[PDB]
């Protein structure tokens, strides 16, 4: 019930798309 | 000719390449028998010829040969180890005075 | 509500009480102060250099605290009057203590030393001897000072609103008496003062353990949400069971507890055996009685078949001997203490012990049975004076026709003869004359005159030794000279390796001898619940009647010659096929009586602690004027010396007994003819003596009472036998005659097995301190947390508490509270490296080593108080890691990025998140041989020096060898000086490696090219999907915390062998066997040699590369085939780095096995064999965390989508962890391997 | 005792990876110190030809191992002599080296090498291969010595 | 027969309350007693034993001889049985010892 | 040789995506 | 005060009572 | 939505490594969110046929 | 003969090598039946054939 | 009691090459003090031919190797006497020796020789061997003594 | 070719001692 855990490369996509 | 005809091609080309090594091992035993183990304690020519026909017939009126027991895997290691007599025995020249 | 928020307030409050003027902030990694004492200030006064202010600065910082150097505050340790806030109690136990004290009237040879009063300005001949004994006997060495332990309970008792009795008798010790001792916090080994009593540290160590034992129970009783424990009908309070026990020991606690532990252990064995409906846990395993592959069913009850059997005279005689053993320990303490009260709660249970039931499915009977096993561990590490006594073989029993002595001696000849034959089939033979000198490295000498010299002399002799034990009294250890142990090495070698395997079939009518005897290793390989499953299933079976006899003082009846001659008769007759070859000139039959000769084990002089008598002083000087000699043998520091015993026994007894006496030379100390513990055949021989006795056991039962008591199994271990039988009649008269013929066989062999020690019961099993009761697991925990065996030096503090948490995994596995096991480590994480720094510093600048100034040469060393939540920050970031929600899950750096993304951990790991990348680094310290070396080494050492040196200075890996021999030469000077000398070197390194420490951002989840870790699973995602069965699995080990009960419920106990041991560790099994390979080199050593060269040109260039390691030549075969195997078989070339799944609770669970993948794992098929292990070792921690939270049991699946940019990042990162770019030009490995050629075509 | 060159097996006995067998398993092993002592007994029986004959060991584990047992039969026909003038094998040992060769020649065969059995049903009593090689001669007959070096 | 063979045996009187050649029809005339004799035959005569695997080389040389190829048979040989599947093997061999 | 940054305050966005996936 | 979860400690009596 | 048994493709479809095709790429390869909503549009079209 | 007609060469070269292990399993079941489980509680012959 | 010469079993060739006996385990054993009183019964039954007769002494307490019974079915058939004149052993003791010979001749740990059983169910009712030696003559027949001495 | 020659030097002077 905690949801999936993302990879590092899915975490790089959120860190780039919060700055642009 | 059997290992080729039985399809064992990669295992028949191992015995063809080992043939120079197999000849010089049996060519070294034929010097240890013929001109190194040659004493009065060698077997006479008439007792030697009766060793095989007294083993088949089971007639124990002669002597029995000594039976050693080897393992199964040492059949493979004996194919890959060739006896080379480096040091000859230190009683060969003292032999004919001891025998006399 | 979390352990990280509520528990960290407590450990901060301990520092708020200990160093009282300290402002502490939790979000800082570690705060620094310093403090000093004037024991070193006086020393350089004596060298001429006087100081400015002697104690003026000490006045400045006692209570005003107004001075601070370099901005760093200077705070004092608390006095002893304030550790309990000046509280006082009634404490009827304490007034029992103070009347149980006595000065100057003790027996100077005695086992466990009694209460001696300390009177100041007393004599230097008695009191210096008592101070000599207590400096050796009573030592509390370890890792934590005992002072902060007493402050820790003072802070812990307030939060739980419960007062322990160990603090009540301590709080009365602070208001009338100032200071018990002065334990130096730097070394913890010095206690140089006793103020009112010599047994003051034993008073505290039994009190700092007494308090935790009822905090453990009272916390556990709310976890089971029950008020009190429940003996089979009536209510029972567990704390009253301990307070009735703590008062009785308190006169003489090492002696009382050693004689009261026998009825307490016997009570738990024979509890639920006589009731008519008996509830068991139905188990199922193989047809052999020793099969470990067991399958468990649900609970059920069954009618007892042995109901009328306990009306016998065997149990009625055995019960009154145990009720006597209660009463003799009572009567010894009714007079020495003033108390007239004893044990009123326990005595009501022993009167009706058999017929009262015991049900394991209720928790209120499993806590109580576990508690009585854990009662006896308050007075841990019983250190005892032993005396030197001789053989006295007039009491040795001569062989007789009416006795079984000769029949025992002819049975044991046919067992050493049989062990030699059955080792020949397992290729274990005698050692050869060729490898005689090479095989001498198995221990850590040989001269024809040194081998013919004797030892039954006063001039030359053997010297004993001694080492400690957890609860028992100190047992001896024999040290044999290494000249005459090598003849025991050559002939007992195919017996040490043969009984080293773990598997075996134990049938009496079986012809073999190896399965029925077994000698285990030092540490329990595997769990304890896992490998003792054969003990569980036989207490759950209605038709197994087990017999386990016990030999009291086994060596005193092993002292007889009947096992000495009969062993040596079988040694000689079995060396007859080896009668032609000569060992260095002489035969093998001549050298066996060089390791078992007359001056070797038959009659040897041994020197221990001396005999000594307490006499007057006026008659001493009238006789000592002629014999004042010394120099031959030494005398302890309290005792006054004489020459001989014959002048020492004439003046022996005195009513005053003023001065002591000791004979130096004319003593004739001890001569022993008994199987030594130091020989190579210690555990082999005496376990075979149980086999020759136990085979005579079955004969006389079969010849006097035939048809009854058929024998099905025979397990022989050290000083124990275990017969798994079944009884064929429930008779009161017939069973009374069968049980009588067992004791008549042991007594006619010479031994004296007690009827209170012998166990003849249907539904209970004890084997090697593992108690199995009615199909379940009743655990004990004799391992402790305060004391230790020897003084422990914290050399690898990263690896010490990582090893200490292993011994806290086991404690909660036996029923200790899980969160109380967290608070202990959170206390024990700040007080380790606080006193490992040399000189003071100034913050945010350089670190001062030299001072040359009168101010800072008083403030010698620093204090380093780490944060209590440094337990949870993961490894690799300069702090060791254990998870807060579960202790068995290793907190790693890929687990830190996962545990913050789960919604149920945002409250628990909220204060954890602020201390990561904030913590300081870790104190991480790191002639004959021309004969005893393999010809790989002798040819490399007898080389021309122009060829030998090029393997040393320019090139060569060379991890073992001559420099490791120098490290072996550094390991033998290690114990005093080389540990101390490099400790002066690492401190100068650690100040530079702390000042250059910058808390670095951008944590990384990855490894090098040639290795991989568990963090490899973060390349892919992970989708919790699917649905599994919510069936609660059944398991024998009850009595667990809910943080551990729910992991065993959702995931059952394992049923097969684990597969996660990779093939890199399969060759470790080859290197585990050889002890010249086990202690030196392993898989991480041997893969670096493969890192120096792969893909050579011939296998004859392959077998020889590990002779260049210069250890062995035989096991290069296993490195010839396996490198040829990895040239054939696919492999990921990398290694596997881990620190997980090693503790003995994780090995019990069904994780990290092949049946764990098939339900809980779904991975893409494009993964190699050491990549699926890195997923699975990631997958084990995820499911164990999924169960220990209450999350639903799902099927973990790693997913790879169709996002063509994310498919590119995986093919870019899988590539660099397989083949290195620059290092291909170093190894010259070929890239034409099949595995690395798939990587073009894997995910595309 | 001199081993052959390790590039003799490496170019023709393990010339391809991804296929194992009875020879390819045995070739990656070197003998123990209690198996050098058995090679030291072979080269005592070959030097005194009729005087010292030899026999195989009783013990299980090797007699059940089909990789040691199959490579020992093929080697044991090239090495020894059950000929018409003397003998090194016993009557029993040359029978066990016939069941061993009988297993190796037909433990695996596809539909390329047809096998035509004979009437008796003895070891080595078939005609194998496309050229129909008669394998009856490798059964040990001590009067003529038809399978060994004589 | 150590009771009939002492030196007193010439003038003894042997009594025998139970004769040995049991008429086995009287055990099988009990009505519908076909399961009661099966449990009584298992508990009186059935031996207890060990289960023995063959050599691991007897499937390595012939069933996984090709790596880079997996099948139905090649999957199962690298699999160990659980402790609850040994109990089903123990039910295979119980049905083999009592045929019908 | 991969690395994440120690400064990621995307703990709302990484909670949003698994709540969008749920 | 207990540091264990109450969701875990209620799953246990759902199978501790199934033994009884 | 029930996936088939993962041994039903590992014995026939990827039964030998070192040989790929069109099918050997697509195995594994879990669907995304928007590609699983398309599977619901397959089955809604199969239940109402015309 | 059936398992090499269908082309399963490596799967039928495994039952041939397991043949001496197979026939000594069934030559021990033939002793447990014939000379251990032979009691009056064994089934009579006219009840066995039906 | 004179033990035989120990060079009958072992013949040492060089240093490490030694012929070993078939009963290597039994020759290197010792009699216990109970069994030594049974050897003194056998020689007491050989010196007084008709007057002392032997038996078997079944004992459940003692557990032996199964091979020591089968070897001692051979030794009993060439040490005792059940001929036509006197007997050294009972009609039961000579019956358990023929069963002990029937078990020793059929437990073959080398390659099996053929055997053809007879029509009865008696022990030793077969024809063992390649040349079919009739083993019917070793059952005890107290009127002629066909098996034992005499 | 340094490390290739390191083994060939020792493996020759291993033979002349054994």
């Amino acid at each position: 019930d905690s949801g999936p855990l993302l990879s590092v490369f899915a975490l790089q996509e959120i860190m780039q798309k919060v700055r642009q | 000719r059997m290992l080729v005809a039985a399809g064992k091609d990669s295992e028949a080309a191992y015995f063809r390449s080992m043939l120079p090594f197999h000849m010089v091992r049996f060519a070294r035993i034929n010097q240890i028998i013929n001109e190194d183990l040659h004493s009065v304690f060698s077997l006479p020519d008439d007792m030697f010829n009766a060793l095989l026909p007294d083993l088949i017939a089971g007639a124990h009126q002669n002597a029995d040969p000594v039976v050693l027991d080897v393992s199964w895997i040492s059949l493979w290691f004996a194919f890959n180890r060739s006896f080379e007599p480096t040091h000859r025995n230190e009683m060969l020249e003292v032999a004919p005075l001891i025998e006399s | 509500v979390a352990i990280t928020v509520q528990g960290a307030q407590l450990i901060k409050r301990v520092v708020e009480r200990f160093y009282p003027g300290i402002a502490f902030n939790i979000n800082e990694g570690a705060c620094y102060i310093y403090k000093f004492s004037d024991h070193i200030r006086r020393i350089r006064m004596k060298h001429g250099t006087k100081y400015r202010r002697q104690a003026e600065e000490i006045i400045r910082n006692i209570s005003l605290r107004k001075e601070r150097l370099y901005g760093i505050p200077v705070l004092d340790e608390v006095e002893w009057k304030y550790v309990f806030d000046g509280q006082t109690f009634q404490s009827y136990a304490f007034e029992v203590y103070v009347n149980s004290i006595l000065p100057w009237s003790e027996l100077d040879p005695e086992e466990e030393f009694l209460r001696n009063y300390r009177v100041s300005r007393e004599m230097t001949e008695v009191e210096k001897f008592i101070e000599f004994r207590a400096k050796n006997e009573m030592q509390i060495y370890g890792d934590i000072p005992i002072k902060v332990w007493c402050c820790f309970i003072n802070e812990l008792s307030a939060e739980l609103k419960h007062v322990p009795l160990g603090m009540q008798v301590m709080a009365d010790f602070v208001n009338r008496f100032d200071s018990p001792f002065h334990q130096g916090n730097r070394d913890l080994s010095n206690l140089e003062d006793f103020q009112v009593a010599y047994t003051t540290p034993l008073l505290f160590e039994m009190c700092c353990m007494e308090s935790i034992l009822e905090f453990n129970i009272k916390m556990r009783m709310r976890e089971e949400e029950i008020s009190a424990l429940e003996f089979g009908d009536m209510k029972v309070d567990p704390v009253g069971l301990l307070r009735e026990f703590f008062i009785l020991c308190l006169p003489h606690p090492k002696k009382i507890n050693n004689v009261l532990r026998a009825p307490y252990s016997w009570f738990v064995k024979m509890w639920g055996v006589g009731a008519d409906p008996i509830v068991v846990l139905q188990s199922t395993a193989g047809d052999d009685r020793n099969s470990k592959d067991v399958f468990y069913d649900k609970f059920r009850t069954e009618p007892n078949r042995y109901k009328a059997l306990f009306r016998s005279s065997f149990y009625n005689e055995s019960r009154r001997m145990n009720e006597e053993k209660i009463l003799e320990a009572v009567k010894y303490s009714q007079k020495l203490g003033s108390h007239d009260r004893r044990l009123p709660l326990f005595e009501k249970m022993l009167k009706t012990v058999y017929t009262t039931p015991f049900y394991p499915h209720k928790s209120s009977n499993m806590i109580l049975a576990s508690f009585l096993l854990s009662i006896q561990t308050i007075t841990g590490y019983g250190r005892a004076w032993v005396k030197n006594v001789s053989t006295e073989f007039d009491k040795q029993l001569k062989p007789n026709p009416s006795n079984l002595v000769q029949d025992v001696s002819d049975l044991t000849r046919e067992f050493f003869k049989q062990a030699y034959v059955e080792a020949k089939e397992r290729r274990e033979e005698i050692v050869k004359p060729e490898d005689l000198y090479t095989s001498m490295l198995r221990l850590a000498v040989f001269t024809d005159e040194e081998l013919h010299k004797k030892y039954n002399s006063v001039e030359l002799y053997q010297t004993k030794g001694s080492r400690d034990v957890p609860i028992k009294a100190t047992r001896t250890i024999y040290s044999i000279n290494l000249s005459v142990l090598v003849p025991q090495l050559i002939v007992t070698l195919p017996l040490n390796e043969y009984f080293s395997r773990v598997g075996g079939i134990t049938s009496p009518d079986y012809k073999k001898i190896g399965g029925k005897v077994i000698v285990g290793d030092l540490e329990a390989t595997g769990s304890r619940v896992m490998d003792a499953a054969d003990c569980f299933r036989n207490s759950a079976d209605r038709d197994i009647f087990t017999i386990a006899i016990d030999y009291s003082e086994y060596d005193t009846h092993l002292t007889r010659h009947n096992f000495r001659t009969g062993m040596l008769q079988g040694i000689r007759e079995a060396m007859a096929p080896y009668r032609d070859l000569r060992y260095e000139g002489y035969t093998l039959e001549q050298i066996i009586d060089f390791g078992y000769g007359e001056g070797r084990v038959a009659n040897t002089l041994w020197n221990g602690k001396r005999r000594l008598f307490k006499t007057t002083f006026d008659a001493y000087i009238r006789l000592d004027e002629s014999e004042r000699d010394k120099g031959s043998f030494k005398v302890p520091k309290g005792v006054l010396p004489v020459s001989s015993v014959d002048v020492a026994n004439r003046i022996a007894v005195d009513k005053g007994f003023d001065t002591l006496i000791a004979a130096t030379d004319g003593s004739d100390l001890a001569l022993i003819d008994t199987h030594l513990s130091g020989e190579n055949s210690t555990l082999i021989a005496n376990s075979m003596h149980n086999m020759a006795i136990g085979t005579l056991m079955q004969r006389e039962v079969g010849r006097e009472q035939p048809g009854v008591l058929t024998f099905l199994s025979e397990q022989y271990v050290g000083d124990d036998t275990l017969f798994y039988t079944k009884l064929h009649t429930t008779d009161t008269k017939v069973f009374d005659k069968v049980a009588a013929s067992i004791f008549d066989t042991v007594a006619k062999c010479g031994h004296e097995a007690s009827p209170s020690k012998t166990m003849m019961t249907p539904y209970s099993v004890e084997k090697t301190q593992t108690h199995a009761k009615q199909g379940c697991y009743v655990p004990q925990d004799r391992m402790m947390i305060i004391s230790s065996e020897r003084r422990k030096d914290i050399e690898d503090v990263q690896g010490y508490v990582r090893s200490q948490v292993q011994t806290m995994i086991t404690k909660v596995s036996r029923g200790f509270c899980h969160d109380l096991a967290q608070l202990i480590l959170m206390l024990k994480t700040t007080f380790i490296g606080a006193w490992k720094m040399k000189r003071t510093i100034k913050e945010d600048a350089m670190y001062r080593d030299r001072k040359f100034d009168s101010n800072d040469e008083d403030g010698f060393t620093l204090i380093q108080i780490r944060n209590p939540l440094a337990l949870y920050v993961p490894i690799g970031w300069n702090g060791y890691g254990a998870h807060p929600a579960a202790l068995n899950i290793v907190m790693t750096e890929e687990m830190y990025v996962d545990s913050i993304m789960i919604s149920k951990l945002d409250e628990i790991m909220a204060p954890i998140r602020r201390i990561v990348h904030d913590i300081p680094p870790c104190w991480n310290e790191t002639s004959f041989f021309s004969k005893m070396a393999r010809p790989a080494v002798q040819a490399a050492l007898s080389d021309p020096q122009i060829i030998n040196l090029v393997e040393e200075l320019p090139l060569g890996e060379f991890s073992p060898g001559r420099i490791s021999r120098t490290m072996m030469h550094s390991a033998l000077l290690k114990e005093s000086s080389a540990r101390t000398l490099l400790s002066s070197g690492y401190e100068l390194e650690y100040q530079k490696a702390l000042n250059s420490w910058i808390t670095q951002v951008s944590m990384r989840l990855g490894e090098e090219s040639g290795v991989i870790s568990t963090s490899y699973a973060k390349l892919f995602d992970v989708y919790f999907e699917g649905e599994l069965d919510g069936a609660p699995h059944m398991f024998p080990d009850q009595n667990l915390s809910p943080q551990f009960y729910i992991q065993k419920m959702m995931i059952g106990p394992r049923v097969s062998s684990r597969v996660r041991n990779s093939y890199v560790d399969r060759i470790d099994v080859i290197l585990r066997k050889d002890v010249v390979m086990r202690g030196f080199i392993t898989a991480n050593t041997i893969l670096n040699v493969i890192e120096k060269l792969g893909t050579n040109h011939s296998v004859g260039d392959l077998v020889t590369v590990f002779t260049l390691m210069n250890i062995e030549t035989r096991v290069a075969e296993e490195l010839a085939e396996y490198m040829t195997s990895e040239k054939i078989r696919f492999d990921a070339l990398k290694l596997l780095k881990k620190g997980i799944a090693g503790d003995e609770f994780t090995m019990s669970l069904n994780v990290a096995t092949q049946d764990f993948i098939d339900t809980y794992l779904a991975y893409p098929y494009q993964l190699t064999k050491t990549e699926v292990d890195a997923i699975s070792l990631y997958c084990t921690q995820m499911i164990m965390l999924r169960a220990a939270l209450g999350l639903p049991k799902k099927k973990m699946k790693i997913v790879v989508t169709d996002d063509a940019k994310k498919r590119y990042k995986i093919r870019l990162q899988r590539f660099r962890t397989h083949v290195p770019k620059i290092k291909v030009l170093k190894k010259l490995i070929d890239p034409n391997r099949m595995t690395v050629r798939n990587l073009e075509n894997q995910f595309v | 005792y001199i081993a052959p060159n390790p590039r003799i097996s490496s170019i023709t006995l393990t010339q391809r990876i991804t296929t194992t067998g009875p020879f390819a398993i045995l070739t990656g092993s070197t003998p123990t110190a209690q198996q050098l002592n058995d090679v030291r007994k072979i080269y005592l029986a070959l030097m005194f030809p009729g005087q010292i004959i030899l026999d195989l060991k009783i013990d299980p584990g090797e007699r059940m191992d089909p990789a040691v047992r199959m490579v020992a039969g093929v080697v044991g026909h090239l090495l020894f002599t059950a000929g018409g003038r003397f003998t090194n094998l016993t009557q029993n040992m040359a029978r066990q080296l016939d069941i061993a060769l009988n297993d190796y020649l037909l433990y695996m065969y596809n539909t390329r090498v047809q096998v035509n059995y004979g009437p008796t049903g003895e070891p080595l009593d078939f005609q194998i291969g496309r050229n129909q090689y008669d394998c009856n001669v490798f059964r040990a007959d001590f009067a003529t010595g038809t399978g060994y070096n004589g | 027969q150590e009771v009939l063979t002492d030196f007193r045996r010439q003038d003894t009187i042997w009594v025998l309350a139970l004769q040995l050649p049991v008429n086995p029809q009287v055990v099988w005339d009990v009505p519908r007693s076909s399961i009661a004799n099966l449990i009584m035959n298992i508990a009186t005569c059935l031996p207890t034993g060990e289960y023995i695997a063959p050599n691991p080389r007897i499937s390595s040389i012939t069933l996984t001889q090709r790596i880079t190829t997996t099948g139905p048979f090649a999957i199962l040989t690298g699999s160990t049985p659980t402790a609850q599947q040994l109990n089903d093997v123990r039910k295979i061999y119980l049905a083999l010892m009592f045929p019908g | 040789l991969l690395s994440v940054f120690a400064l990621q305050e995307i703990m709302q966005k990484v909670r949003q995506v698994q709540a969008d996936y749920m």
